[PDB]
Order: structure tokens, then C-alpha cells, then sequence
């Protein structure tokens, strides 16, 4: 029956957003854990830590955004149908 | 297509025995004893040592440092010779797998069969148990069950890590054969390169765990 | 017929909220660890540390809330029928 | 018809509680490692350290409790049917 | 049929106990690491550190016991049947 | 038909022992890390450090044994049947 | 029939992009953490710390892109067919 | 028929071995990270550091090989059949 | 019935590269973390710090490439068919 | 028939290689992270740091290549039919 594909898109799309949330969630923590520490150690450096922080968050959030794109391709398009 | 590690066999005392594994472990043993005779004939003392003597002495003093750091050499001197064979008998036993034979090949390493690693690990077990009983007859009593497993998991992990770490090669040498021969060489090359590193690191850790398990047996 | 899609929606939504609470819980923990450590080292620092903390907890909680919105979208409003 | 949707509800609810317990059990374990470390280095800090701590655990426990609510919604209410 | 609901409930209970085990284990390991480190660095501290340690363990352990309870409620008294 | 419940019980045992081993192994690793670091920093502490260590390993292992009990309770004396 | 392969690509292709993002999102976090601290300790190091940082992020992002490609190969080529 | 239990033992046993390798391969690392660092700081300590090391690894490896025993029991000796 | 083993090959090959990309992404991340830290500490040690770096990365990549080879065995040369 | 067992062998062998690569890859990170750092603290300690490094790797990689062995027993020589 063809509805097995839909179920494969919902389960599979569910994995693409489960892995993405573990990517951003921790990737931004392990990155912010540094910024909160750098601003503890040296307050006047808060202006310059945002470049390394938004590079590393920029890369980590790209992994989430791309995933979210493909999840939409999985669930609203279903390429194999 | 790919198949698991089957063997040619012969029956010698009612029990069947593998024809290779026994062949390739004999090829390793004769080269080891051939180096032992060649070194013992070439041996230097007041003069400068050659390549085989400076190699085997570096291994013997590496083992001496380990065993004498672990236990007093007055108590357990025999664990040094037992440890260097466990290094070098196993080292050559992996290295010979680098030379190309396949076309299915018989020349898989001695550790690519579970019987070899079981004999070595079980021998090391009874040896360190005899060491423990010789001294007289863990660090917390209430951990008896783990200290119960330790006596199974030492020989079983020794054998299983030596088997697994080498059996993977015995499979991968067949896997890359499925690729076209005019492009298969490069991954074959890389893997052949890594083979030596894993064979050496594996001989190293088995010898070191043998020493460190003996140290723990002959305590007090 | 519907039932394989309905099961796939529930399992897909379950994956999205499983990964969501892992991303949320561990990112908040690792961000909060640096906050508590900054306040340990320097009692005067607390007011400055809250900025970096709530930037990183924002970037984290967005990823959990977006997962919660997509689980709700799968479970109540299956896109494929 | 209905029993296979019953399966999807039980497995989906199980995933939600599995991810919730991983995110929460580690979260408190990490945020708590800073409390224990701070009170080891500075016994005098124990009064201040409970404010940033109880913020972080709060946020962490929110991710557990929201997942616990959505597991209860999956297994008792079963939305798609 | 009921056996399919039986398999669903069994896999659901397995997931609930599995995520619970991971959470409790790693949380006790991480909170315990700070306790062992505090007792290494400050020899007198073991008395004070058992308050932060049994707070953080008390939370972590809860997230286990709750999953245990819910697991039994899944296998002995299947909510959907 | 029993085979479905049999496979359910086998995958449930598979999940319970996968989670219990991830938790116990990593908990023992992270507790053992602190023990070795404490012995390498303050060798005079080596007598006391077993106390906090075997508390924390005690809690980490309890999480294993229970699981190991219940996995046998799924696999040999299956609750649902 | 053929649909059972289709979902087999959608599920399996999802798994490839799930472990892909957990790989990149955490990797770029744990590499990025060591750049933010470095720059937080000496601002004039941001010039040279990019030489190791973008190497690691290179390696890491390879492990992502390869999974990305393979996801397309699962969803747009379906090899086993 | 029996083939559903057979597959149930392979997937159940596969999970036991996946969780065993994650728990042990990481533990043996997180513990070893101590050892190396100790030897990098006080080489004189090398001889004593192997005592708390192989205690922790003695616990960790057991959690691998007990999992190996239960996987072997599942796959060679399917208890419910 | 070839499609059933086809879908099993795809889900197995998907798992192989999910675990591969997590092991690769996080191993290179944690190694490059130490590389960036050590190059920030002793900028002159860079030329040396690559030789303990390109070992670990090297080692790690083995455990990625072997999964990539076994993925090709599952997908292009499926063992039982 | 055989195809359900052979699909279970591919999924279940895939899990054994997925959890393998995660445990090894991360292990050889957390161990290498302690080697590089060591060779950054005393840039002439490398010589001895190989003795505890290759011990820890030998313990870690074991948990992977024991999985790979048993994966060939799952994939080529399925103990059940
Ligand atoms: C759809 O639901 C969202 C999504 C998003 C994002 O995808 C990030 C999700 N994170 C916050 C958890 C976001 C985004 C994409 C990026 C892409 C690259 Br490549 C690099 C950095 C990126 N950074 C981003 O945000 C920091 C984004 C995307 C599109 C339009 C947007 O503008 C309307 C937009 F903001 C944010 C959001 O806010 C509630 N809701
Ligand atoms: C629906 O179930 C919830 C959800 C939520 C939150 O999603 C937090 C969930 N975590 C704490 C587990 C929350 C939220 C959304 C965010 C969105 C972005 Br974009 C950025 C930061 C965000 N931060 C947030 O919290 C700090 C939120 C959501 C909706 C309405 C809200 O206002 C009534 C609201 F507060 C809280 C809750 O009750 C505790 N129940
Ligand atoms: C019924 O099973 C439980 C659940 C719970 C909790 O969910 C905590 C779960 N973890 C500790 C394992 C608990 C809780 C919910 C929270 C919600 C937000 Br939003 C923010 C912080 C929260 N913090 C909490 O605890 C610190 C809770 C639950 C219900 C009602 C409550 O009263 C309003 C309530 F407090 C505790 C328990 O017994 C110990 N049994
Ligand atoms: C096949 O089942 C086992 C179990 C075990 C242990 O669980 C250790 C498991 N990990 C170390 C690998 C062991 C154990 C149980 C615990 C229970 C609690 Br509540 C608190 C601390 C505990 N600590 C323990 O040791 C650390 C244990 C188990 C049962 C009976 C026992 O008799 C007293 C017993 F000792 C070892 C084993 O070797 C084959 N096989
Ligand atoms: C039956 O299986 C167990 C369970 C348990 C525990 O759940 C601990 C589980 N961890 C070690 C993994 C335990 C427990 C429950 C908690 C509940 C909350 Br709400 C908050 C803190 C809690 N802390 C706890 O332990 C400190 C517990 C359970 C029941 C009765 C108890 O007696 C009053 C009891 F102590 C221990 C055990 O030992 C054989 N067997
Ligand atoms: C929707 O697919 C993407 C992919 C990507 C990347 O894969 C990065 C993914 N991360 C951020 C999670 C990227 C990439 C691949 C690499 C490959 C190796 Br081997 C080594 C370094 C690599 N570094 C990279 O960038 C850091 C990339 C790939 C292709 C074209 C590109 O040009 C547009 C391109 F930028 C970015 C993206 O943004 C919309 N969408
Ligand atoms: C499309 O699949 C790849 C694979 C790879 C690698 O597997 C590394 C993957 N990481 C960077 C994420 C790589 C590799 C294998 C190794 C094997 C051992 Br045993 C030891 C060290 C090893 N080191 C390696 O590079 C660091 C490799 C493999 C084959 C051909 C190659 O030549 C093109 C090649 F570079 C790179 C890649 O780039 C797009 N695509």
C-alpha cells in the first residue's frame, strides 16, 4: 500500500529534525559555555567574543536550518512517491 | 562473493585441526627463532651492535622498564621473556599479512582465527594464576562479583580484542577485492598502511596487559 | 487507509520531541554550568553573565520550540494524506 | 484498524520519555557539577550559587515536564485516530 | 489484535527504561566526578559537598524512578487496550 | 500469536541493556576520571577518594543492575503474555 | 512491494542526515568552544587561532557533507532496486 | 512463525552490542584522558596511576562483556522460542 | 521477495553512516579542540602539535572509512540476495 | 520466509557498526585530546606520552573491532534461520 511511503516520510522526517535539535541544542550550549566563561574572565572583551561566537553558532545553526529544509522536502514533497 | 573465514583441516588425534593458522603460526615461529639464532651468533658487547641486536635490546629494556615499574625483578623475573615473545611472536604473526597472495588466499594472519588467541590468552591466564599461587598459595572486598568476572574477562577480553582487532583486516582484504582492479589499489594501499599500525599497537597492548595482569596476580 | 500514516505521525512526532528534549536539556545544562561557574568565581559578575546566558538559552530554546511546533504539526495536522 | 495506532501511541510516548529522561538526567548532572565544584572551592558561596542553579534546573525540568505532558497526551488522548 | 499492542507496550517500556538508565547513569557519573574532585582538592569538604551532591543526585534519581514507575504502568497495566 | 510478543520482548530487552550499558559505562568512566585525577594530584588522598568514588559508582551501577534484572523479567518471565 | 523500498530510502536517508547533524552541530560546538576561550584569553590570537580552527571545522564539515551527498543518493537514486 | 523471533533476536542483540560499544569505548577514553594527563604532568606517578585506572576499566570492560554475553545468549540461544 | 532485504540493506547502511558521522564529527571536534587550545598556549608548538593531532584524527578517520566501506558492502553488494 | 531474517541481520548488523563507530571515534578523541594538550604543555614529553596513549587507544578501539567481528557473524553467518 502507498501510504507506507507517507509513514516513511513522517518517521524519516522525524529523524531529520530529531538529529538537528541535538545538533543545535548542544552545539550552541558547548559554544555559549565559552562566551559566558570568556565574559566572566574578561568583561571588557564582550565586544570581541561575538565574532568567534557567531562564527561557531553560525556553523551549528546552518546544520539545523539545512536539516529543517530537507525535513520540509521530506514531508511536504516526498521525493520518492 | 564474500564468505566468512572457513579453513582447510586435518585430523591428528581424533580432533580436527586447521591446516593454515597452524601453518602461518609455524611460519611466524620459525622466523622468530631464526632471528633468535642469527642474533645469538652475531651478538656484540665491547663492539658496536647491528640492527637486530639494537632492535631486540630496545624491546627487552622497554619490557624491563615496564615489569620493574610494576613488580620487583627479584620476585617475578620470568615475566620479561614471556612478555617479549608475546610482543614479537604476535608482531611477525600480523606483519606477514602485508605481502600480496590473494586471487581467497591461505596467508591470513595467525590471529584471524579464534583458537590461536584463545591458546595465548588461556596460557597467560594459567601462568599468572600459577604466579599468584606461587607467592603464597582486589582493592575492595564487596566488589567480589566484578573480581569474579575479572578472572574470565581478562583472558576473554585479551583473546577477543586480539581476535577482533585482526579479524577485521582478514575481512577488509577480501572486501576491496570487489572493486575494479584498476582503481582498487589506492584504498588497498591505505589499508595496507594502517595494517602495520594496528598490528604493532595490538602486540604492544597485549604484552602490556599481560605484564599489568601479572602484577595484579602476584600482589602481596 | 489511514492507520499506517497515523502510527507514522505518532512515531515521527515522538522522534522530534525526543531529540528536542535532548537538545534543550543538555544545551541549557552546559550553558547554565558556565553561568554557575562565573557566579562562583565573581559575585559582582552576575548582571553581565545573564546577557550571554540568555543569548545562548535563546538559541537553544528556539531549537526546542521549533521541534515542539513541528511535532504538533505532524501529530494534529499530518501534511501527507 | 485501531490497534496499530495504539502501537504508534505507546512507541511514540516511549520515545518522548526516553529523550526527556536523557536531556533532564544529564542536564541536572551537568548544571549540578558546577554547584558541587563551586561549593568545594568556596564554602561561603553556597548562598549565592543556588539562584543561578535553580534557574538552570528549572529550564531543564521544563523540557522534562513538557515531554511528560506530551507522552501523557500521546498514550491517554491519542490525537490521530 | 492485542499481541501487536503487547509488542508496542513492550518496546515502549524498553525505551522508557533505556533513556532512564542513560540519564541516571551519566548524571550520577558527572555529579559524582565533581564530588570526588572536591574531596581531592579540599580534604575537609566531604560534609558540605553531600548537600549539593544529594540535591543533584536527588533530582537525577527522580528522573529515573519516574521512568521506572511509568514503565510498569506501560507493561502491567497497558493504558491503551 | 506469541511470536510477535516474543520479538517485542527481545527488542525490549535489547533497548534496556543498551541503555543500561551506555549509562553504567560512561558513569564509571566519568567517575574514574575524577578518581585518577585526584590520585595524580594529591597522592595522599588515595585512601579517602575510594569513599566518594564507591558512592558514585554505587549509584551508577544500581542503574545497571535494576535494568539487568528487568531485562531478564522481560526475556525469561515476560510480563505481558 | 516497491513502496517498501521507497520508505526504506526515506527512513535510511533520514538516519544518514540525523547522525550527520549530530556530528557537525556538536563538532563545530566543541571546536568553536576552544576558539572562543583562546580569543577570550588573548585577543591578538584571533589571527592565528583560525589556522587550527578552520582545519578542524574542515574535517568536521566533511563528515557532514559526505552524509549529505549520501542522503541524496538514498532519496534520489535508491541504489538497492 | 519463528522468523519474526529470529529477526527479533538479531535486532535486540544488535542494540545490546551498540550500547555496549558506546558505553565502553567512551568510558575507556574518558578514564584514559586522566591517565595520559597525569603522565604528562608527573611522569613519576605513572607506576601508581595504573592502579585506579584498571579499577575503572575493570568496571567498564565488565559492562561491555556482560552485554556481549547477553547478545550471545539472545542470538545463539533465543530464550523464548 | 527482494524488496524486504533491500529496505533492510538501506536502513542498515543508513545506521552505519549515522554512527560513522557522529564518531567522525565528534572525534575530530574534540581533537581540534585540544589543537586550538595548545596552539593558543604555545604558538611555537604548532609545528609539533600536528604530529599528535594527525595521529588521533588519523586513527578516528579509520573508524569512519571502515564504516564507509561497510556501507558500500551493504548498499552496492548486499551480502544475502 | 528467509527475507525477514536477512532484513533483521542487515538492520541489526548496522546497529553493531553504528554504536561501534560512535564509541571508538569519540574515545580516540577524548584520549587524543589529552595527548595533544600534553604535547602542548611540555613540547618534549611526546616521547613518553605514547606509552599511555596507545594503551588507552588499545582499550577503546577494542570495543569497536570486537563489534566489527560479531557484525560479520550477524551479516554473513547469521546464527539463526
Ligand atoms: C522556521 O523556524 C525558524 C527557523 C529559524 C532559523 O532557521 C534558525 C533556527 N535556530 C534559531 C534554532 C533561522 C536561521 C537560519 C540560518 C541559516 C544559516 Br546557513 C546560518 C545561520 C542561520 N541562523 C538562523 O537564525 C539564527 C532562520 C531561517 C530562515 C529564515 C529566518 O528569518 C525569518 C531565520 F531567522 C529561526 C526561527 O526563529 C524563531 N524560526
Ligand atoms: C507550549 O509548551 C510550553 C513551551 C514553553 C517554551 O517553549 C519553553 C520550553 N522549554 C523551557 C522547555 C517557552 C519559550 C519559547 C521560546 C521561543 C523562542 Br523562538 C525563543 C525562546 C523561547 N523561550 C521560551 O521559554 C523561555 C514558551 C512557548 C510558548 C509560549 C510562551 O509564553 C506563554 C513560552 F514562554 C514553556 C512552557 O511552559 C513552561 N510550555
Ligand atoms: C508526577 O511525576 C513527578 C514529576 C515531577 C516534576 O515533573 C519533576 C521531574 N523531575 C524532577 C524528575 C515536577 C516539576 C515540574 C516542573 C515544571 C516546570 Br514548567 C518547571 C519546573 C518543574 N520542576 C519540577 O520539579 C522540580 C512537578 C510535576 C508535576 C507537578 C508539579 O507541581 C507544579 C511539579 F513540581 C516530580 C515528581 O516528584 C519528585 N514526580
Ligand atoms: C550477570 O549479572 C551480573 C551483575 C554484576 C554486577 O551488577 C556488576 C555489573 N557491572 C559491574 C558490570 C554486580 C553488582 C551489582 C550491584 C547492584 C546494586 Br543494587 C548496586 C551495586 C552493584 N554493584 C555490582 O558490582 C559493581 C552484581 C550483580 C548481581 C548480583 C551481585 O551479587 C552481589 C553482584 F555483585 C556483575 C556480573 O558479572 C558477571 N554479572
Ligand atoms: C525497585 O528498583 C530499585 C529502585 C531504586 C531507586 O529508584 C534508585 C534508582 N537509581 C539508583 C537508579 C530508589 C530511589 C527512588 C527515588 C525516587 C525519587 Br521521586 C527521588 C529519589 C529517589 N532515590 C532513590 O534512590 C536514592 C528507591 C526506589 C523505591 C524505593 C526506595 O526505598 C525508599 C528507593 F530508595 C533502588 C533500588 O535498589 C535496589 N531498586
Ligand atoms: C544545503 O547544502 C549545504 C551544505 C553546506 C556545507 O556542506 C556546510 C554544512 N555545514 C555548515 C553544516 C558547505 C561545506 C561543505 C564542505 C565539504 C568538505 Br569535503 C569540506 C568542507 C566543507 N565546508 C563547507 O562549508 C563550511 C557547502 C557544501 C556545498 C556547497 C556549498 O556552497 C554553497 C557549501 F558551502 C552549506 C550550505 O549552506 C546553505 N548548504
Ligand atoms: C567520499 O568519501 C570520502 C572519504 C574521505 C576520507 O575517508 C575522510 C573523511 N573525513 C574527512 C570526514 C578520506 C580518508 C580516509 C582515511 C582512511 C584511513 Br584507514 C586512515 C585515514 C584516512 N584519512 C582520510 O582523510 C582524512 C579519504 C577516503 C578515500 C579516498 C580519499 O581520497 C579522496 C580520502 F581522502 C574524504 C572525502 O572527501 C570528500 N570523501
Amino acid at each position: 500500500m502507498d501510504p507506507t511511503i507517507a509513514a516513511g516520510a513522517l518517521i524519516g522526517g522525524g529523524l531529520i529534525m530529531a538529529g538537528g535539535a541535538i545538533g543545535a541544542g548542544i552545539g550552541d550550549g558547548v559554544a555559549g559555555n565559552a562566551l559566558i566563561s570568556g565574559v566572566a574572565r574578561q568583561p571588557e572583551a564582550q565586544g570581541r567574543l561575538f565574532t568567534p561566537f557567531f562564527i561557531t553558532v553560525g556553523l551549528v545553526e546552518a546544520a539545523y536550518f539545512i536539516n529543517l529544509a530537507f525535513m520540509a522536502l521530506f514531508v511536504f514533497a516526498t521525493p520518492v512517491k | 562473493q564474500i564468505e566468512v573465514g572457513e579453513h582447510h583441516t586435518a585430523t591428528w588425534l581424533g580432533m580436527t585441526v586447521n591446516t593454515d593458522t597452524v601453518l602461518s603460526t609455524a611460519i611466524a615461529g620459525l622466523i622468530v627463532i631464526a632471528l633468535a639464532f642469527y642474533l645469538r651468533a652475531k651478538v656484540t658487547s665491547t663492539d658496536v651492535p647491528g640492527g637486530v641486536q639494537l632492535f631486540f635490546e630496545a624491546i627487552t629494556i622497554q619490557m624491563r622498564n615496564q615489569v620493574e615499574s610494576a613488580i620487583g625483578m627479584r620476585i617475578a623475573p620470568f615475566v620479561l621473556p614471556l612478555a617479549v615473545t608475546i610482543f614479537v611472536f604476535i608482531l611477525i604473526s600480523n606483519w606477514l599479512a602485508v605481502l600480496p597472495v590473494q586471487y581467497t588466499e591461505l596467508l591470513k594472519s595467525a590471529a584471524a582465527d579464534i583458537n590461536y588467541v584463545l591458546a595465548l590468552a588461556l596460557f597467560v591466564f594459567v601462568c599468572y594464576h600459577t604466579a599468584g599461587i606461587w607467592r603464597r598459595g582486589g582493592h575492595v572486598t564487596l566488589l567480589a562479583p566484578i573480581n569474579l568476572v575479572e578472572e574470565v574477562a581478562k583472558p576473554i577480553s585479551l583473546s577477543l580484542r586480539l581476535f577482533g582487532n585482526i579479524f577485521a583486516g582478514g575481512i577488509l582484504v577480501a572486501l576491496i577485492a570487489l572493486f575494479p582492479p584498476y582503481i582498487m589499489w589506492a584504498p588497498n594501499a591505505i589499508w595496507k598502511a594502517f595494517d602495520l599500525f594496528v598490528g604493532a599497537i595490538q602486540a604492544f597492548i597485549f604484552a602490556l596487559l599481560t605484564i599489568l595482569y601479572f602484577s595484579q596476580a602476584m600482589e602481596l
